[PDB]
């Protein structure tokens, strides 16, 4: 089962824990390794693991957290663009970190918000 | 021609211009509205689906000349009430999708997005185009929008109604909300 | 009896559609997805559905979308039975076509963020 | 419940959430349980099979079904609704083996988000 | 332990069950008998229990089904009116019936009320 | 440890069950004692203790009634008093009571009155 | 001053009835009716304990004019916000409840109602009367709706503000919003 | 484990939140509360709380707050570091000082009667 790595750095993980699936479109194919906190400005930095077997993905994908069922734990969502013929794209190699992000949500911001 | 995202391309830019000045008009009377909806976009959309969709399995049975008043009142229906969330017009820009080509099936979806800072996000309004049979002049009949449909409600909705009253009891109906109200534009 | 029709779909996003989930038409269960996959030439899933014999007239036009159930149980697939007529459309689904016409799916979270703003 | 008891058949369009084996309650008190139900291989829609108790027996034809939802999690049950009964005028009584008319369907969570502004 | 009995014709009486607590204030004083058909009209009818220990109350109180905390089961709320100098009060002796109604609520009847 | 006790009338137990915690700006002190009812104008009684260490909330403090979480248990809260000189004063000695209060509330009111 | 129910019955008669006749000349100006507000109703409320309540433990600690200039403020606020509250009106009659004496007492709670069939069904509001403890003069103070107060969220809702900013800061909050 | 160092802080209403539950900060774990206690002099509650030896360099211009979990679940503390700035804010959080600024907690009882009302 040959996988490979990639890294990733978010703004407020929310309560997804350690070890949780990945998901393309709405299947699994991989899962995250480890979370730590950067010891020079304080912002959580995630590792995670695909499957080889797919490997022409573009560059300008994004990321984002999602909830499963009204009360359900997360899981990361992923996202793919689109190529342009071979001119401001390449292929993901083996330590090339992604780019734009996307953060979770809280519950008591949304009430705060709605009124005041 | 061929290509369906030429025809959207010359739609979005046709509704766009010549709308722009309706200020001062939109104001006064909205009966003539209707004629600039029926301009473009009429000439475009494919009622036979819509109505053979509709109507459901009581189609094995039927008759000609209430076939064909049902089906004027639901172009007359289609015609008014279609268009009215245009009182929206405030300004918003188009986007459409990346192009990418195939030209061997039928069905396709597109997509298309139309942004608007300084109040909510934008939306993500669709399409389904079909290649005709008879030529292959493609064209639309179906709308979506964040997952909820605009034909499979209709469907669901007029039910028992069909199966008890009558097709003629449709027709009232729909001669009745032809000219239910005017929008408040 | 197991006398079978298979056919293939198409979608964009199936949510949490497992595999061996029944499909229903009108209200009642006719049989249950056989498998579920990918491909490797757009990245989209495919899936295979299986029906019994008795029913075999449906027409073609027909239409096929996802929903749930109750608030907290697990989703399912609905049918939608067409319409027939001569010249326009006919064609009886014989074994080893694919169903034409699809809807997506529904998701939370986008629309509770889009109203109530 | 060696009583014995008479049948009656319902036609639906949409029962969403029923099951095989359900009481129908009048008022709030039981009666009865649902027999079978099953689809009409002719038009594409589903039909009902009941039964009722016979010491309750003098309905009048004038009356309703429904279905329900019970608590706010809990399962379904047929509902019964006795009508209006006039004398001197025509009305009759449901002697065994006839079928009551109206009927309603059930309710889901999702044609209401439909309904709500489109 | 001396107890004595009262008769209530309702309307509709919801998911109440049987053996059910009869409250008055806040604290339990009742405890609810038989309910039965009535083959003449097709109304419900229900037994009650009170226990004798309290007496002086008047004749013309009120009676409802209540809802617990949120998800829990159902009870009768009882209600205590006033009481004129013996103009047209009296007291309950054992054998008479209360005379007012009030029927439960069901979810349906609310939302087809608010989408019309 | 002494403690000492007190008497408070009310209007509406609402699901206050005997032997529960008392609150206090957040902190438990003290649980309730007892409740009963009232054989002369049908009304609930309540007695409850407290902890002597505190021992100087000034007489014309409040009570209320509420509920924690959204659907948990649901207990009383103490709300301390204003410091009066010249008028009114008192320390609340042993065997007094508490003076003006206030009563809960049923959710089936708000939302009868919400849909009209 | 005697019987609290006459007070109470008459006082509103009286207040409703001057409402329903000027209502063309609250029809001629809308800020107006603030006045007739503080000229009847005014009067029979007491003041010194709604401060006292919602103001709480800092009390020992206290400044003269400080106190004297947050009495003042504080009418205005009330005034002004009780006849903001006032603009309901649409017609609806009103009636109270079964009378029943007692006496030895001090602290004593009332209802009242107000109904109109076309529109809404009723609703329940309460009172608070208290008797003076110096000559027997009885008065009210708080008042409360289907289990929600109005003393004690002002009570629980500005509170650091004050440990904070400090007495003059809620003083000059309160003259901001004397004005709305 | 490693040692620690702790700190003091004040509230006005802390809700639910019991002794032992975590001070994490962003979304990680990094300490637990040690102490609650009511101070009998002007009646209000005083939270004494540790942190671990490792992080050693916070700004104080910081808060607390209070959040619930999910949607019916346990209370925890959450952290907020501002932002260093040279000869404006220096105040390096040392050993055995007090954060200023504070935040309370939530209870559902109260909202109905903040509005909606």
């Amino acid at each position: 089962e040959p996988t490979y790595t990639l890294y990733a750095t978010f703004d407020n993980i929310g309560g997804l824990k350690a070890r949780s699936p990945v998901s393309i479109g709405g299947v699994v194919v991989g899962r995250v390794a480890d979370i730590t906190l950067d010891p020079k400005t304080y912002l959580p930095r995630v590792t995670l693991e695909i499957e080889q077997r797919y490997n022409h993905i573009p560059d300008t994908s994004s990321l984002s957290i999602r909830t499963s069922g009204l009360l359900g734990e997360q899981y990361l969502a992923l996202n793919v663009g689109f190529e342009d013929p071979e001119l401001g794209t390449a292929i993901l190699k083996d330590g090339d970190t992604i780019q734009d992000t996307k953060s979770a949500m809280v519950l008591e911001d949304l009430i705060g918000q709605f009124l005041y | 021609q061929t290509n369906p995202y030429k025809l959207m391309d010359e739609a979005a830019q046709k509704t766009f211009d010549r709308l722009k000045n309706e200020q001062p008009q939109i104001r006064a009377n909205p009966d003539y509205l209707r004629t600039i909806v029926d301009q473009e976009l009429l000439p475009y959309v494919q009622v036979k689906y819509a109505g053979a969709l509709v109507l459901g399995q009581y189609y094995k049975s039927a008759t000609p000349a209430q076939r064909e008043a049902y089906f004027a009142a639901f172009r007359e229906y289609l015609k008014q009430a279609y268009g009215q969330a245009l009182a929206m017009y405030h300004g918003q820009t188009y986007q459409i999708a990346p192009e990418q080509p195939l030209g061997d099936k039928t069905i396709v979806p597109i997509r298309v997005t139309i942004i608007d800072p300084n109040g909510r996000p934008p939306v993500r309004l669709d399409f389904q185009w079909r290649k005709n049979s008879q030529t292959g002049n493609w064209q639309a009949y179906d709308m979506i929008a964040e997952g909820v449909s605009m034909i499979t409600t209709k469907q669901n909705e007029w039910g028992t109604l069909l199966r008890t009253k009558g097709i003629d009891g449709l027709t009232a109906q729909l001669k009745s909300i032809s000219q239910q109200k005017i929008t408040l534009e």
